[PDB]
């Protein structure tokens, strides 16, 4: 979207490989804050938003 | 800012009661032998507060 109205969707009920993510080096940004990459595929939340 | 003070970002592994390692060697987050990359799977381990 344009980034005013930007794109939302919940994802839930479901696995989250962010390995996937952290690997993928098309990514020129790939950055995490409060937590590390490498944990998240260890860690749980009610709710994620894309 | 003032750089002059900086904390290491990771490890892999943590300290032991009073453990001292200043090793500013590439810090490796995945497969990546790092020899100087930096930014993907290899970071610099060093973060100035500033």
């Amino acid at each position: 979207a344009s980034v005013y109205a930007w794109n939302r969707k919940r994802i839930s009920n479901c696995v989250a490989d962010y390995s996937v993510l952290y690997n993928s080096a098309s990514f020129s940004t790939f950055k995490c804050y409060g937590v590390s990459p490498t944990k998240l595929n260890d860690l749980c939340f009610t709710n994620v938003y894309a | 800012g003032n750089y002059n003070y900086l904390y290491r970002l990771f490890r892999k592994s943590n300290l032991k009661p009073f453990e001292r390692d200043i090793s500013t060697e590439i810090y490796q987050a995945g497969s990546t032998p790092c020899n100087g990359v930096k930014g993907f799977n290899c970071y610099f381990p060093l973060q100035s507060y500033g």
